[PDB]
């Protein structure tokens, strides 16, 4: 299945203030009504070329993580972002997922590891996150507005920027539920979680005209090889 | 040698309540100090070896520190399961030596003791000895105490006492005394007679019975 | 002897709360605990309160646990107990009294003076 | 360094540091420390440098054996306790704990490996206990012709010389390649002053200019902005925001 | 894991030797340094000496100098310490610990014990316990229950295990500890609590077992009016 990205996933590039004047930017964005492929969880591996885009809609936060890294489960290592009731968790352990990440308290085996982070939360409401991996530093945009994708224009503002180099080919998303069997090679058993919907997208490299308001905000942007 | 001092002696409070305790030693140190848990009659338990470090299974529960001369370790709550004797050690030196031990036990409200007696058997009286017991039992207080009354008068230096532990189940406490004498000074006396005073009771209970019954 | 004294007490609100005092003078204080009793009128005695050495928390009775207050001052002799939320069982003589076993956990049941305390 | 928790050398722990601040002011430099020395670079541009990460080791040793500690030595403790390369970069920070962690007749606790079969690798740890081939075949945990056991104890005492006293000594190993700064040893060094032209840096951007208070609104992640043309025209305070 | 297996209670006369055992299972015998403690009963411990098989070494406290002697055999892999000129005060619970902290960076502690090991010094015999049986009265009853049991007396040496109607009932039991007699030779009593609609009638029996020869005796009881 598939759908249409209006407009979302422009982002503030370079962290720079800027008022009242029309910046022309290259860099890897979401090309404007391209077609995202539409998952509902009533859950694949997918690629992580040059740039990723990912938007929830569903109410009662039934996403909560994702996950990161080239042969998954194998020795390499691999991220491990989920959100906990009080504080996220990210781990760079080369964490052994199985076939059946998380349906229900972990998601794979002890491991060895090289960095740990902790943080505030990051959770009828559309989330939208957009991951990209450069120079060996990991970026994440988000934004929350409460809510197919709506026409609204939106402006995605950096969250947390982890100093992590390792190598990133697949990632797969976490899901969350309760009364259900921790079967790892298996899914959907006992209780059935509400209804959840998530979009993924892939950004290029495209050349962009983004609009700087007084308070320097994006308020509009321009694909300009559309 | 290098002695230490605990203080104090012993430590009284309920289920749920802060305990804490203090080690002294001869000179200034800031290592090589550690904490034992001992059950009556049973070998220690390793609760810390090194300051501030617990070993493998040491639950969150305990935790201690301290330097110079003085170390300090502290209880955050009790449990009946954890009753029994805390005991200080030093061994930055092969002489080591041990503290002298703290007591912490359970702390609730009154229970009255029920006072009983032994009257002697016709088998024991015709080894030539005789003897009469007094038992308390099922009270709080650590330590009653037992007046024997022959013939109305007091008596001391003739007989013997025993000593329980805390009970677990109500965190109770008993003791029981036992008189000794001859079959000619059995003979003697007419009536024997046991008294306890005890702070629950209203009045001192004393029980008594005659040679011929 | 063991001439002791209280002050306070008399006619009170139910529901409210009350200050009574005790204290001894020109003999030990410390080897000797101080413990209260109640008396209805007509009726067995009732322990109230005691306070030890140490003053490692409190001792109170099964009745007055969760109720009342008990604590002593061993630089002025005096001690004092706290009435609180009165019911109208309240209506007895309290008495002071002193643990004249010498250096016991436990106690020796021996009261010197008394108040009256009623509840309106 | 406070903790001391290192008496023996044999089997010395480990460490890994990272995403942090080393300032050197307070450690190895203060009144307390003994002894402090460095391989391949001066403390002060230890001070100024930035590093991937550090890895921390720490043991206790007698005086002849802290001169094993340093690039291509050789020695008892250099050959079986603790071997380093020749091109080893690193700190050691040297304190004698003798009149804090030594007795009159004790000290037993100080254990280092006097024999083994074969020199330990660069960096390497060895907590084998077997017998030493001291001569004959090595024994089987068995006693033999000599069989010698590989450690020994200091036995630290005030009738031993300066050169033979409980120095505890920490090393550390600094890390450079693919270098992601997150370890530092700069203080605050920090000053501010306005409404005079003055050079300055905020985390770089370095320039020269008045500084002086603006009514902007910059956004939370925003550090600094731009005017027309690309021009740096405000810069958040690091430190007041 | 880590076990250490020690032997029985042994009693000897005194002014003789005493020999004690305590064997060592698991991972490789070279690695572990076996410590020897001693526990009295009621004092705090006391510290014997230690050695260290693999080393051929062996240390001793200065209290206990010259007349402790520590061996230790790799072959069967038991460790053992010999006391000479022993004394009646020596009774006392020994213990065999491994002193593990000399390999992985852990020092100067114990982590591992034994079994321990019961010995007494006296001039006294080996012989059986006698038992006989209480007669609690019935004025006595209190609170609808009353206090009853037998008492092991006479026996030599310990340990003693005392139980009741085979090991079949165990509501409100009570064993209090042993006590020493002036004339050499150990006690013991136990009391139980019965409702008053079974005292008398019902079939109470007191077990005793002395297990050093394995001799078994076990009475009745019956109160009296
Ligand atoms: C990451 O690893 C994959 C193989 O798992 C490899 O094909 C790819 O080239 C690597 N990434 C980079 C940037 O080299
Ligand atoms: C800019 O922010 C100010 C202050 O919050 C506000 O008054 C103004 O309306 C904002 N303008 C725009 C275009 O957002
Ligand atoms: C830095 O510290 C100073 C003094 O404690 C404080 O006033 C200021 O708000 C702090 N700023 C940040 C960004 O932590």
């Amino acid at each position: 299945a598939y759908t249409n990205s209006f407009t979302r996933g422009v982002y503030y590039p370079d962290k720079v203030f800027r008022s009242s004047v029309l910046h022309s930017t290259q860099d890897l964005f979401l090309p404007f009504f391209s077609n995202v492929t539409w998952f509902h969880v009533i859950n694949p591996v997918l690629p992580f070329n040059d740039g990723v885009y990912f938007a929830s809609i569903e109410k009662s936060n039934i996403i909560r993580g994702w996950i990161f890294g080239t042969t998954l489960d194998s020795k390499t290592q691999s991220l491990l972002i989920v959100n906990n009731a009080t504080n996220v968790v990210i781990k760079v352990c080369e964490f052994q997922f199985c076939n059946d990440p998380f349906l229900d308290r972990v998601y794979s085996s002890a491991n060895n590891c090289t960095f740990e982070y902790v943080s505030q939360p990051f959770l009828k409401n559309l989330r939208e996150f957009v991951f990209k991996n450069i120079d060996g530093y990991f970026k994440i945009y988000s934004k929350h507005t409460p809510i197919d994708l709506p026409q609204g224009f939106s402006a995605l503002e950096p969250l947390v920027d982890l100093p992590i180099g390792i190598n990133i080919t697949r990632f797969q998303t976490l899901l969350a539920l309760h009364r259900s069997y921790l079967t790892p090679g298996d899914s959907s058993s006992g209780w059935t979680a509400g209804a959840a919907a998530y979009y993924v997208g892939y950004l290029q490299p495209r050349t962009f005209l983004l609009k700087y308001n007084e308070n320097g905000t994006i308020t509009d942007a321009v694909d300009c090889a559309l | 040698d290098i002695q230490m001092t605990q203080s104090p002696s012993s430590l009284s409070a309920s289920v749920g309540d802060r305990v804490t305790i203090t080690c002294r030693a001869s000179q200034g140190i800031s290592s090589w100090l550690a904490w034992y848990q001992q059950k009556p009659g049973k070998a220690p338990k390793l609760l810390i070896y090194d300051a501030s470090n617990l070993e493998t299974g040491v639950p969150s529960r305990f935790s201690g520190s301290g330097s110079g001369t003085d170390f300090t370790f502290t209880i955050s709550s009790l449990q009946p399961e954890d009753i029994a004797t805390y005991y200080c050690q030093q061994y930055d030196n092969l002489p080591l030596t041990f503290g002298g031990g703290t007591k912490v036990e359970i702390k609730r409200t009154v229970a009255a003791p029920s006072v009983f007696i032994f009257p002697p058997s016709d088998e024991q009286l015709k080894s030539g000895t005789a003897s009469v017991v007094c038992l308390l039992n099922n009270f709080y207080p650590r330590e009653a105490k037992v007046q024997w009354k022959v013939d109305n008068a007091l008596q001391s230096g003739n007989s013997q006492e025993s000593v329980t532990e805390q009970d677990s189940k109500d965190s109770t406490y008993s003791l029981s005394s036992t008189l000794t004498l001859s079959k000619a000074d059995y003979e003697k006396h007419k009536v024997y007679a046991c008294e306890v005073t005890h702070q629950g009771l209203s009045s001192p209970v004393t029980k008594s019975f005659n040679r011929g019954e | 002897q063991v001439q002791l004294q209280e002050s306070g007490g008399g006619l009170v609100q139910p529901g409210g709360s009350l200050r009574l005092s005790c204290a001894a003078s020109g003999r030990t204080i410390s080897r000797y605990a101080m413990s209260w009793f109640r008396q209805a009128p007509g009726k067995e005695r009732e322990f109230v309160a005691v306070a030890r050495r140490s003053g490692d928390g409190a001792f109170y009775a099964d009745s007055v646990q969760g109720r009342f207050t008990v604590s002593r001052d061993d630089a002025k002799n005096t001690v004092y107990l706290q009435m609180n939320s009165l019911k109208p069982e309240d209506t007895a003589v309290y008495y002071c009294a002193i643990d004249s076993d010498t250096f016991y956990s436990g106690s020796y049941d021996y009261w010197g003076q008394g108040t009256q305390v009623t509840v309106s | 360094f406070n903790a001391t928790r290192f008496a023996s050398v044999y089997a010395w722990n480990r460490k890994r540091i990272s995403n942090c601040v080393a300032d050197y002011s307070v450690l190895y430099n203060l009144a307390p420390f003994f002894t402090f020395k460095c391989y391949g670079v001066s403390p002060t541009k230890l001070n100024d440098l930035c590093f991937t990460n550090v890895y921390a080791d720490s043991f206790v040793i007698r005086g002849d054996e802290v001169r094993q500690i340093a690039p291509g030595q050789t020695g008892n403790i250099a050959d079986y306790n603790y071997k380093l390369p020749d091109d080893f970069t690193g700190c050691v920070i040297a304190w004698n704990s003798n009149k804090l962690d030594s007795k009159v007749s004790g000290n037993y606790n100080y254990l280092y490996r006097l024999f083994r079969k074969s020199n330990l690798k660069p960096f390497e740890r060895d907590i084998s206990t077997e017998i030493y081939q001291a001569g004959n075949k090595p024994c089987n945990g068995v006693a033999g012709f000599n069989c010698y056991f590989p450690l020994r104890s200091y036995s630290f005492r005030p009738t031993y010389g300066v050169g033979h006293q409980p120095y505890r000594v920490v090393v550390l190993s600094f890390e450079l390649l693919h270098a992601p700064a997150t370890v530092c040893g700069p203080k605050k060094s920090t000053n501010l002053v306005k409404n005079k032209c003055v050079n300055f840096n905020f985390n770089g951007l370095k320039g020269t200019g008045v500084l002086t208070e603006s009514n902007k609104k910059f956004l939370p992640f925003q550090q600094f902005g731009r005017d027309i043309a690309d021009t740096t025209d405000a810069v958040r305070d690091p430190q007041t925001l | 894991q880590v076990q250490l297996v020690q032997s029985g209670a042994e009693v000897k006369k005194p002014g003789s030797s005493v020999k004690v055992s305590c064997k060592a299972s698991g991972g490789t015998f070279s690695s572990y340094a076996i410590s020897w403690v001693r526990q009295a009963p009621g004092q705090g411990l006391e510290w014997m000496g230690r050695i260290i098989p693999i080393f051929g070494t062996a240390n001793y406290a200065q209290k206990f100098q010259g007349r402790v002697t520590i061996t230790a055999d790799e072959s069967t892999s038991t460790a053992y310490m010999e006391l000479s000129s022993l004394r009646s005060e020596d009774t006392a619970v020994y213990y065999c610990a491994s002193l593990a902290s000399y390999s992985s960076g852990w020092e100067d502690v114990f982590d591992i014990w034994g079994q321990g090991t019961m010995v007494t010094v006296s001039s006294a015999s080996t012989k059986g316990p006698s038992v006989f049986p209480l007669a609690p009265s019935s004025k006595s009853t209190s609170g609808g229950t009353a206090a009853l049991g037998c008492l092991v007396k006479d026996y030599f040496p310990e340990p003693v295990t005392v139980s009741w109607n085979s090991g079949a009932l165990t509501s409100g039991v009570h064993t209090f500890p042993a006590v020493l007699q002036s004339s050499g030779l150990y006690s013991l009593s136990s009391v139980v609590t019965v409702p008053s609609s079974s005292l008398g009638t019902q079939t109470y029996i007191c077990n005793v077992n002395h297990k050093p020869s394995n001799t078994k005796v076990d009475k009745k009881v019956e109160p009296k009016s």
